[PDB]
């Protein structure tokens, strides 16, 4: 609202200490989002690694396990997801605490744990178990006797492989299935862009540039002009802060729901 | 500074934000068009001949860039005083148009050129208007007028009772014979020529030597500006935080070379939101760039006032090579989130307690900043005919803290902004129903809190012992 | 005669370079799909009102259309603008001139009372001109490069770039074209709102009306 | 004060303690059948 | 001139009060959500087995 | 805020584009409400009798 | 002595150094003041409202 101007700051310092809360709200929401991602993804006390040799009773998890030849060590589906969606006047964007590599390692550890161990790694120490004897338990859980699995293994393996191939092809080809993330990114970018664009408004003063009206008149009415510009810009900033707070609250609710879903479904059975 | 922004004498372990820093500008650069349309003022003041006082010549000047400083310092003038306008600032003034009037008079008639004055030539040959005139310039001309000038070539008008309107000429050569009753009761007689000749001799004194007198009249705020004084310029600099004033467009930033291409008629480019990004200097006609000077907030990481008395300071989003004890301090560590000074960097990695960002954080062992560790590491010996069955069991107890309510508060509406005054209460009536709207929400919140507590705790109908 | 102007009449509004940005402006433009009064002054140049800037076009690739006389009374009482051609330079004279019945020009002169200003500057061909007067400033936009999208009709998309600006500051309510002694279109313009698409090099490549169609 | 006030809670702390004691005694003695 | 002075004071204090009220509303909504979560947890994990 | 007056529109167009995000928020909450009720009630693919 | 206000007065228990004139706690709330005639310190507090 001043742009390194003396009289502008002199007139601004008589409107009270609003900048303290203006900065503290943004810092609070930043800490809130950091806590959100930390609680969503940090759910394992160790980092398991997949065995070098893979024989899961006929199943094929190659397209879902990390590929040890990629620059970021990410699986195929993650790369398709990353490649699918795509998106400075005193305001800055801080980098996140957790980078992509840490998230990838967390997901890899979770997947290896839920493949090799099952549900036992979410309630203590990991315990080895063959995959077929885990599928038997998971069928027995839903009322179907375990006798069905051990005599129809090839059919189940073929159906699962075909389904995973079909879903991979659908993700590769069909677009417009990731509306939520794109909508969030677009909303944030548009809000920032319109906040930046709000500078050019005249707000009823002589001009939208401070120094020109400062260098063409005397202070008796320059004070009034500066006051009008300052109050308009303050109202705009307040509106932007309120919208940011609302969006942060909604995102917190969504993150909490996602964390509950991940903690319940992945680590056990529903 | 941390204690100032915290307003306390004790600081716990963590990271705080104190203030922000900017890079100050060093010098200024101003540029203007290479060419300068010179106005031919030479033919006016150094003209071969001038007209008479009763038939002065008026000449028109417009669309000129005329400098008065080059003429102000000239000592070839007997007198140069201007009315209501400072000559020294005439180089920075834009007027609509300018009128010039050059002529020659006697020595003692210099004082006759002034508004609201009385005299033969002041009221009978040339009358200054009852307002501001540009100004009059007078200088001696005995060399070319009192030595080789015509003996009767200079004439004045001895015609009275004919006070002329300002900026009016009467070159009508009519013999002044009234021919009526108010001249000795006769017609034809008392006939005097309206014109009379100056009497001058070579070096006959000071009041009789002819002097050149020129009146320049300005017009302001009558039309778009046509004449303006010249403006200076300077050279340019690169890779420095400078404030620039390129031919009207002013700003601050750092200048760099650019590879963009402009059509031959644009002046300055941009990207969005009225943010200038490329300007071309008029002299060189080369394309340049504008980049805002680096700035950003600072942060202080401390292990707590109780444990130690040493902190580490971090600049956020600054490739700190222009960093000006902690001006340079200990080893500088440039990271993906700015640069940190005050803490050594280690090569191992442990658990994290005080996050910084980009996967790195610092802790107090001195203060050491390292990379976050994801935890332990182990590999389970997976096989297709092996299982692990537990043989013993333990029982554990945990804790979980959950808030259910906050303090109920109420704020008086008129009391807060009036302070028991009748005038404030009377003038608060003109703002509509803001008062009730603000007052209702707090009561609603209090009722909601009461219902929340009652619902969360009251789940049994009886009391057991 | 009437002719349908498909999409002509788009000019650069200011002196600001832009790239890959969709810019919406509100300015005096020629409405899309409008009617222009085709003239056939061949063996006929009546006086047409000015009315806040005028479009102009031509299709003959030789020197027959020479000058455009402006003013409010076309007499020595009030100053009249004259812009005439010489096949070697273009001269502009705002000094007062008297009436002329059938002026002739090509490579009239009555009087020069109270002379004030002067200016000197440098399939067939299409010459598109736009004359505007705003806050006492006289602006002339010109384009001389023709494109033969269709024959016998001016179809296609082309931008207009400014050449000169004059700080005269006079009232113009009347103008007339000048001929010689031995097919040009005229159109009026309105304060519309347009959307413009810029190339990566800063050239206007597409325009969209904002008060024509629901899709618009 | 100077225009602001704090209202007292409807449920005192002793009532909350009695609720907690009743719930805990019920869950110790009866298990979950009393729900 | 007292009217002008009191108008300035009144409008400033009104903006401050509006900001305070909005912040309290947001915090109250968040607290209500947290308390609903706590109530669900206590109703499920105490009077039964999860 | 005015009800068919020009001097308003001239003065108000100088204040920026508040109405843009005002209408955007209103339309957003309306569409969100419609999607909300649609998701709550539309949970089956066929109709039985 | 030109300082206007409304409230109840009481004998004060605090101690002034010989060079102050009054005192406050938070945001210009004049809590104590010494009279200009008897040179005695008094405390001021607004009477009941609610
Ligand atoms: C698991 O599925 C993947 C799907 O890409 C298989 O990878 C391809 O498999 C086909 C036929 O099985 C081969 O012709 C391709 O050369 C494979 N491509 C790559 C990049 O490996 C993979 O072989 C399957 N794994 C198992 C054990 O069946
Ligand atoms: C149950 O359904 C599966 C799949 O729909 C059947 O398996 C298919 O059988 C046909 C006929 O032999 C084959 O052509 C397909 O290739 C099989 N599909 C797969 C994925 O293996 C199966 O036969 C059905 N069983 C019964 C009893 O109807
Ligand atoms: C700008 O003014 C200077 C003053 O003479 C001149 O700059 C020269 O421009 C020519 C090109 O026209 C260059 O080749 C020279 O190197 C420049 N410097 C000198 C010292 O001659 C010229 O008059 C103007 N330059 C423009 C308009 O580009
Ligand atoms: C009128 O003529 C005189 C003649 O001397 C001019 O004086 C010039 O002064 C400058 C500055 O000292 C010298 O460099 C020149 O050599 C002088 N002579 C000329 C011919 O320029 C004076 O500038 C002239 N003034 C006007 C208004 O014409
Ligand atoms: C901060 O800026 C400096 C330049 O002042 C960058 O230094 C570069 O270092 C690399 C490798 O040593 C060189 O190849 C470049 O030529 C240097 N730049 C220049 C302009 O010479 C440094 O990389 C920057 N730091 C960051 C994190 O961007
Ligand atoms: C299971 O672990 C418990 C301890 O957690 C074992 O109980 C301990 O047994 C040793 C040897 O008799 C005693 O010295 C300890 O005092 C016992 N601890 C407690 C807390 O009583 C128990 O023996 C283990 N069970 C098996 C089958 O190994
Ligand atoms: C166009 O004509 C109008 C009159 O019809 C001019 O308006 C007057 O201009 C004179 C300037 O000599 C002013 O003194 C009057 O106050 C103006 N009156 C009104 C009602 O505007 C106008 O200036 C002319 N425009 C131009 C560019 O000459
Ligand atoms: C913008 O200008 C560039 C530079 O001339 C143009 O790029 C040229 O495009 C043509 C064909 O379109 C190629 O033959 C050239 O090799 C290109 N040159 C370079 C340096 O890239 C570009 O086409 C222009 N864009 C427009 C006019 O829209
Ligand atoms: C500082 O830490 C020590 C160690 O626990 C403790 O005894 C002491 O009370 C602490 N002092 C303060 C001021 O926190
Ligand atoms: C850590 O040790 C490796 C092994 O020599 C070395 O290459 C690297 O530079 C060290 N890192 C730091 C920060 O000193
Ligand atoms: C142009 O004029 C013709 C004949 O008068 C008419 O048919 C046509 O609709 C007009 N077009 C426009 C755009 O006014
Ligand atoms: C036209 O050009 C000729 C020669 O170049 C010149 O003598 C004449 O004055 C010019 N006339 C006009 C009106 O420009
Ligand atoms: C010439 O026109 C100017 C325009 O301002 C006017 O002031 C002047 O009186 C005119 N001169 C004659 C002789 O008409």
């Amino acid at each position: 609202i001043c742009g390194d101007s003396t009289e502008c700051s002199n007139l601004l310092l008589q409107y009270g200490s609003f900048c303290t809360q203006l900065n503290r709200a943004l810092t609070g929401i930043a800490v809130e989002q950091d806590k959100n991602t930390q609680e969503v993804f940090a759910q394992v006390k160790q980092i398991y690694k997949t065995p070098p040799i893979k024989d899961f009773g006929g199943f094929n998890f190659s397209q879902i396990l990390p590929d040890p030849s990629k620059p970021s060590k990410r699986s195929f589906i993650e790369d398709l997801l990353f490649n699918k969606v795509t998106l400075f006047n005193g305001l800055t964007v801080l980098p996140p605490l957790l980078t992509d590599e840490m998230i990838a390692q967390y997901t890899s550890a979770l997947l290896a744990g839920t493949i090799t161990s099952g549900w036992t790694f979410g309630a203590g120490a990991a315990l080895q178990i063959p995959f077929a004897m885990q599928m038997a338990y998971r069928f027995n859980g839903i009322g179907v006797t375990q006798n069905v699995l051990y005599e129809n293994q090839k059919l189940i393996a073929n159906q699962f492989n075909s389904a995973i191939g079909k879903i991979q092809d659908s993700l590769s080809s069909t677009a417009s299935a990731l509306g939520k993330l794109q909508d969030v990114v677009n909303q944030n970018a548009q809000a920032l862009n319109t906040l930046v664009k709000q500078l050019s408004s005249n707000f009823g003063a002589i001009s939208s540039v401070l120094n020109d009206i400062l260098s063409r008149l005397d202070p008796p009415e320059a004070e009034v002009q500066i006051d009008r510009l300052i109050t308009g810009r303050l109202q705009s900033l307040q509106t932007y802060v309120t919208q940011q707070l609302i969006r942060a609250a909604e995102i917190r609710a969504s993150a909490n729901l996602a964390a509950t879903k991940m903690s319940e479904c992945v680590l056990g059975q529903s | 500074e941390t204690k100032c922004t915290l307003k306390s004498f004790t600081v716990e372990k963590g990271i705080y934000q104190t203030s922000n820093f900017r890079v100050q500008p060093t010098e200024s650069i101003v540029r203007f068009p290479n060419i300068t349309n010179l106005c031919p003022f030479g033919e006016v003041f150094n003209a071969t001949r001038f007209a008479s006082v009763y038939a002065w010549n008026r000449k028109r000047i417009s669309n000129c860039v005329a400098d008065y400083s080059v003429l102000y310092n000239s000592a070839s003038f007997s007198t140069f005083k201007c009315y209501g306008v400072s000559p020294t600032k005439l180089n920075d003034l834009c007027f609509t148009n300018v009128y010039a009037d050059s002529f020659v008079i006697r020595g003692d008639e210099v004082r006759q050129i002034a508004p609201g004055q009385t005299g033969k030539i002041a009221d009978y040959n040339y009358k200054l208007p009852d307002d501001f005139t540009g100004c009059v310039i007078a200088w001696n001309s005995n060399n070319l007028d009192s030595k080789v000038g015509g003996n009767y070539n200079y004439l004045y008008r001895l015609f009275r009772k004919s006070n002329l309107k300002p900026f009016e000429r009467d070159i009508s050569t009519e013999i002044y014979q009234a021919g009526s009753t108010p001249c000795n009761g006769v017609e034809g007689f008392n006939c005097y020529f309206p014109l009379q000749s100056y009497g001058f001799q070579p070096t006959n004194g000071v009041g009789y030597q002819p002097y050149r007198v020129v009146v320049l009249s300005f017009e302001l705020l009558h039309a778009p500006a046509t004449v303006c004084g010249p403006k200076k310029s300077t050279n340019l600099v690169k890779n420095k935080c400078v404030n620039f004033n390129f031919n009207g467009l002013t700003g601050t930033g750092v200048l760099t070379e650019s590879n963009k291409k402009f059509l031959p008629f644009q002046q300055f480019g941009r990207d969005i939101a009225d943010t200038t990004d490329a300007v071309r200097d008029p002299q060189t006609l080369e394309i340049l760039d504008i980049t805002p000077c680096s700035f950003g907030g600072v942060s202080v990481i401390t292990p707590g006032t109780n444990t130690s008395n040493q902190v580490a300071v971090l600049y956020q989003g600054v490739n700190c090579t222009e960093v000006p004890v902690y001006s340079t301090g200990s080893n500088v560590f440039q990271t993906r989130a700015g640069c940190l000074i005050g803490a050594e960097h280690v090569n191992n990695s442990y658990e994290c307690d005080i996050p910084i960002g980009a996967g790195i954080c610092a802790s107090y062992q001195s203060i050491i900043a390292y990379t976050m560790s994801l935890g332990a590491e182990n590999s389970v010996a997976y096989s297709n005919n092996s299982i692990a069955i537990p043989t013993n069991f333990t029982i554990s107890v945990t804790t979980e803290i959950l808030p259910v309510s906050m303090t109920k508060t109420s704020v008086d509406c008129t009391m807060y902004i009036c302070g028991d005054s009748t005038e404030c209460s009377n003038l608060l009536l003109q703002y509509g129903s803001f008062c009730t709207q603000l007052n209702r929400a707090l009561t609603g919140i209090a009722v909601e809190q009461d219902k929340n507590t009652q619902e969360v705790f009251a789940q049994v109908k009886q009391i057991y012992k | 005669a009437y002719t349908n102007s498909f999409t002509r009449g788009v000019y650069y509004p200011d002196k600001v370079f832009r790239s890959s940005v969709l810019h919406s402006t509100q300015d005096l433009f020629l409405p899309f799909f409008s009617n222009v009064t085709w003239f056939h002054a061949i063996h006929d140049n009546p006086v047409l009102p000015f009315n806040d800037g005028v479009y102009f076009a031509s299709t003959e690739k030789s020197n027959i259309i020479r000058g455009w006389i402006f003013g409010t009374t076309l007499d020595s009482k009030t100053q009249s603008l004259l812009i005439v051609n010489n096949a070697t330079n273009v001269v502009i004279k705002v000094c007062e001139f008297q009436f002329c019945n059938d002026p002739f020009l090509g490579v009239v002169y009555s009087s020069a009372n109270n002379c004030t200003f002067e200016y000197v500057s440098q399939f067939k061909n299409l010459r598109e001109f736009v004359f505007k007067n705003i806050d006492g400033y006289f602006k002339i936009y010109s384009k001389h490069t023709p494109i033969n999208l269709v024959r016998d009709l001016p179809q296609g998309f082309s931008a207009l770039e400014p050449l000169v600006d004059l700080p005269i500051g006079i009232n113009i309510t009347r103008f007339q074209t000048l001929l010689a002694l031995h097919a040009y279109y005229v159109g009026y313009l309105q304060p519309r709102t347009f959307l413009l698409k810029y190339n990566e090099n800063g050239t206007i490549t597409d325009a969209v009306d904002c008060a024509l169609d629901p899709l618009s």
